[PDB]
């Protein structure tokens, strides 16, 4: 009810992944201009979800 | 000057040039957001 939000998927990556590549970063990615290091103010994400 | 809320102004664009990259980037706008579109495209 609370949600199993226990299981995670990646929501935002810079590139696409291999046949059985896994890739386990937790490191916030620009999407933008923006250098955006260590917050998700404007232009980047947080990749997982 | 913008459109008041109830007195909006939606502005047809056609047959030219837009950079959609320098729209979104700038570090002037508070937010974005897109649906379906890239403005990596333009």
């Amino acid at each position: 009810v609370g949600g199993n939000y226990n299981y995670l998927y990646r929501l935002f990556r810079k590139s696409n992944l291999k046949p059985f590549e896994r890739d386990i970063s937790t490191e916030i990615y620009q999407a933008g201009s923006t250098p955006c290091n260590g917050v998700e103010g404007f232009n980047c994400y947080f990749p997982l979800q | 000057r913008f459109a008041s809320v109830y007195a909006w102004n939606r502005k047809r664009i056609s047959n030219c040039v837009a950079d959609y990259s320098v729209l979104y980037n700038s570090a002037s706008f508070s937010t974005f957001k897109c649906y379906g579109v890239s403005p990596t495209k333009l």
